[PDB]
């Protein structure tokens, strides 16, 4: 077929991947802030003694410092993942630089101006 | 700041900025101080013309290389012509620019030695680091292994690279070069009454042999064609005049690359030195040095050189590898097109001589870790 | 007219005027207006920056064909958008790899010619028989068994 | 490797997450609070780790592509 | 969860998920450091290849086995290697999954246990098991008696087992295999010219093994026939041409295995050391372990073995016995085939070594009750 319009097709279905990335980035939005709000419990304050509220207050600092433990394992594990992905990326950049090594330059700088001055 | 990727070469120096795609002033290396006596006073006449002003004041003038093989013999005229490329050609002080020279394989140390320690106390620049001319010209080839012959003006050599690891033990350095067939293709002109004697003159003859000489494809069948008919006799007109004709001098002034026993060197010829620096390589990585063959320099630049040699490896290579020659059109300054390259570097930024290291460990610094 | 249109708008009414001027640099001039359709190659000749033969053969295709003698003003600048730099990088390796792992339903490592059909029919657009079939031609360069990384990744170059 | 490096690279960024506060110096309002605020504190955090899971995710897909890539060569 | 069926072996290492046909990745058991200088900077040279990407890169390479004998004699190059297997080649972390290891039999118990130790410690699995490599075999073949010959590269051991009673006094462990013979056709091969002495070529004589080399029914015979005719002779292209021919050298590599005195090897063949290890067994099971002789193990692929041993034990046997050699086409992975099996039993489900016990009684824990 046309290679015009085989362009345009191709261009049709990425603009279209693109909106449907756009509108399911904005269901993970969406989902993940409700998921969040599910996650953390309402707090009940009023009418509450000095003891019980201290005692709740405790309890929540706890369970914070539990996730303080809990998300730095996690980071662990993340700090992992870029690390690899970093080596993923070094070895694929090495597999092209068997024949991509002069890509990275500047040319043509101001040389190309300078003609008559001798 | 940005970092001076000068080249100091043999025959033509070559310099610019880091970062650009052709060097900024490319001039001949030569310096030539007035032989006669001068009658006109207050004229303003100097005591050495150096770079290209001296190739327009040739006639009273003899030039003279500093460099004669790779190697420095001269070590005042080559400090005069890194003064005028610094301020003259660039016009940038040294005090604040990394440079970064190149120096031919299997050199004398003490050059190497010296061209540091001048850099760091006649110019006084920040931190300089001298690279391997042929690694510079796999460099600009945006290759990463292949065999490179960098058949310069001043030296030959043929540096065969593997993954990025070099081979040391296969470097084949031989002293044929422009500057010999430059002298052969002089001596060959007297065979039709043309002499050239004067050191001026040898630029005409330079001359003559970049305009006029190409490499034949089969050097009998064209010494036997060149005997019979008369379809290869170009002219050229002399600076003054006085046409001259050309015959069979034309492919037999770089035959001599294929075959140095024209004047007098025992070696062999450019198109075995190369077969044999891949045959001293490991089994396992001579198919890809025979796919990935890399020319460079200026010499390699003669009309039908790609095909003669591709032909002659081909003869000399087994019969199923396949042979190939990169030939880019950016031969000449392949070098210094690969020095901007790796002067551009992130990761090479911590690999310069900086001054501090140099005034610890004094000169001898240049052969340490710091290469 | 939506993609012609935004390819008006990419020569926009001020670049509109401005190679209206050169049109009538370039034109015969001192006539009735009837138009031409050498001048579609005078153009080329007086720019320097000369349309690469494809776009003359897209002319060739789309006019003259009948030996009109003249171009229309649609064709015109149709050749003239043709001839501008009106490039789209080809999107970004970031938003390619993206779109690709979208593409990459199954997960597979690479595009299958089912998930090609169904990413185009998703668009609404005709894919017929006419379509993935010259696009295992066209579209799938490898033709390996499947649309491999880079084979998509390179296919998409320069592309909008 | 060399757990006892990591654990106590792991007892430093605790310490540095170590939070001590009154407990029994504040009034009922204050109280209530220092209640909300660290309901709030720890909904950043739940906010925080659910993006942690997300990118996660989305690194080993990555990462799973990469090596697919990397293994098509040959 | 599923299990970690590994099998260290020595020349390739096999590994994969438990309950399947194949091992999932086989690879070859080197760790080659770069031996040369290096000049190209950022090219992202690692310190040391393991696994397949040393065997592509070997050119510039010195690989070494880290298994010489069945024993493990450098540990920090294992190490090196199984952490390649689990992350990279099936890229399932260890600490969920139970690992089913493989051991020769007679093998120095400090191996055993620093092997134990590692897995428990560095890669922290769940639970592991260490198996010998001679009973998975006869699973594989669905036997449950049998007298296995399992050559594999680095040890070549024959275990007689039967009704599912190993008898550990008939174990007769020979140091013979694979490695040897790719030693001893690399030293032959010199008869002729052709001289392989870098550690990467002999990987090219191991091929050159692998692709050409054949067992001859009869010995003698074969050797008058090779010094009259050239119907043998077959040619083999070199990794960059140079196509070479190997005439009698294509069967008396292999020969090597049922006369061990050609490399100075005292003991008695692989078709004798079977016949002394039936003949250590009891009186009333030798028929059955005459019937059922197992083939294993990579080095039991050649050509033609399968014939030889049967005529040679029919020679040693008493006549009225049944000879009969299993040779399954499968016999490369026959052990991790087996392996597989075994780790997918029900009845074997409690046997694996769990981590609390390790830390109650250390690593002599396995040659405890749980072996
Ligand atoms: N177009 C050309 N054709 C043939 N020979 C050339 C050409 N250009 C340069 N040369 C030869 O090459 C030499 C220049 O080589 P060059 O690469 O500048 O040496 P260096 O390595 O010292 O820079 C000149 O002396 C000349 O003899
Ligand atoms: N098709 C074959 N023909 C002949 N020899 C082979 C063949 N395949 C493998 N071998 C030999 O067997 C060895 C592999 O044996 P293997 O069973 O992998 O040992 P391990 O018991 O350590 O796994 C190789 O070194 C090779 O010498
Ligand atoms: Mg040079
Ligand atoms: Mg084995």
């Amino acid at each position: 077929i046309s290679a015009s319009r085989k362009l345009q097709l191709k261009t049709l279905m990425l603009q279209i991947a693109k909106q449907e990335m756009e509108r399911e980035a904005e269901e993970r939005r969406g989902e993940k802030g409700r998921v969040l709000r599910t996650r953390c419990q309402p707090l009940e304050l009023d009418g509450l003694g000095f003891e019980e509220l201290q005692d709740l207050c405790r309890q929540l600092h706890a369970r914070v410092d539990k996730v303080d433990e809990e998300r730095y394992d996690v980071e662990a594990k993340v700090t992992k993942n870029i690390t690899e992905i970093a080596d993923l990326t070094q070895k694929i950049y090495d597999l092209r630089g068997k024949f991509k090594r002069p890509t990275l330059r500047r040319v043509r700088i101001s040389a190309d101006a300078m003609m008559q001055a001798l | 700041t940005t970092a001076l990727v000068c080249d100091n070469g043999s025959g033509l120096v070559k310099a610019g900025f880091a970062g650009d795609d052709a060097p900024r002033a490319v001039f001949p290396s030569i310096v030539g101080r007035p032989r006669h006596q001068g009658v006109m006073v207050g004229m303003g006449q100097k005591d050495s013309y150096v770079g290209d002003e001296a190739q327009s004041k040739r006639g009273i003038l003899t030039l003279k290389y500093p460099i004669e093989h790779g190697i420095i013999t001269n070590w005042d005229d080559m400090e005069k012509i890194w003064h005028h490329t610094f301020y003259n050609e660039l016009r940038v002080a040294p005090e604040e620019h990394p440079t970064l020279l190149t120096e031919a394989p299997l050199n004398p140390k003490a050059n190497r030695e010296k061209m540091t320690q001048i850099m760091f106390e006649t110019f006084n620049v920040p931190a300089m680091y001298v690279a391997i001319q042929a690694v510079l010209s796999l460099y600009a080839s945006g290759r990463t292994t292949g065999i490179v012959l960098d058949s310069g003006d001043g030296v030959t050599h043929n540096v065969p690279i593997y993954e990025g690891y070099a081979l040391p033990h296969a470097i084949m350095r031989l002293d044929l070069a422009g500057r010999d067939l430059t002298d052969y293709l002089m001596k060959i002109l007297t065979e039709r009454g043309y002499s050239f004697v004067t050191t001026a003159e040898r630029e005409i003859v330079r001359d003559i042999k970049e305009k006029l000489c190409y490499v034949a494809l089969d050097f009998e069948n064209e010494m036997a064609t060149a005997a019979s008919s008369s379809s290869l006799e170009k002219s050229y007109e002399l600076p003054d005049g006085q046409v001259i004709t050309i015959g069979n001098e034309r492919f037999r002034c770089p035959e001599t690359l294929f075959q140095p026993s024209f004047i007098g060197m025992e070696s062999a010829g450019i198109h075995e030195t190369t077969y044999n620096s891949i045959m001293k390589c490991d089994i396992d990585i001579r198919k890809d040095l025979y796919a990935n063959n890399v020319l460079s320099g200026g010499t390699t630049m003669y009309p039908g050189i790609a095909d003669r040699m591709q032909k002659e490896i081909t003869a000399l290579a087994p019969s199923t590898m396949k042979i190939k020659i990169i030939a880019p059109p950016e031969r000449k300054y392949s070098v210094w097109i690969g020095g901007s390259i790796l002067a551009s570097l992130s990761t090479f930024q911590q690999m310069w001589i900086s001054k501090q290291e140099y005034d610890e460990a004094g000169p001898s610094i240049v052969h340490r870790k710091c290469f | 007219d939506d993609i012609y249109k935004a390819a008006v708008e990419q020569l926009t009414e001020e670049q509109k005027n401005e190679f209206k001027a050169a049109f009538d640099i370039f034109v015969l001039g001192a006539e009735d207006g009837c138009i031409s359709t050498k001048e579609l190659g005078k153009v080329m000749r007086m720019l320097g920056q000369n349309p690469t033969p494809e776009e003359l053969q897209e002319m060739i295709d789309e006019v003259d064909e009948d030996g009109s003698g003249t171009v229309d003003f649609d064709e015109f600048l149709v050749m003239m958008v043709r001839c501008m730099k009106d490039d789209s990088k080809g999107k970004s390796e970031e938003e390619l790899s993206d779109l690709f792992r979208m593409f990459d339903k199954n997960a597979d490592g690479y595009i299958d010619l089912d998930e090609l059909k169904m990413m185009l029919q998703a668009t609404g657009e005709t894919i017929t028989e006419d379509d993935i079939e010259e696009l295992m031609k066209d579209g799938d360069k490898n033709n390996d068994g499947r649309i491999d990384y880079d084979e998509f990744l390179e296919f998409m170059k320069g592309v909008e | 490797g060399k757990r006892q490096t990591e654990r106590e690279k792991k007892k430093k960024i605790l310490a540095e997450r170590r939070k001590a506060l009154a407990i029994d110096h504040l009034n009922e309002d204050q109280l209530r609070e220092k209640a909300k605020e660290l309901w709030q504190s720890i909904h950043n955090l739940e906010a925080e780790k659910f993006d942690l899971q997300e990118k996660f995710k989305q690194q080993k897909y990555e990462i799973n592509v990469l090596r697919n890539r990397i293994n098509d060569n040959q």
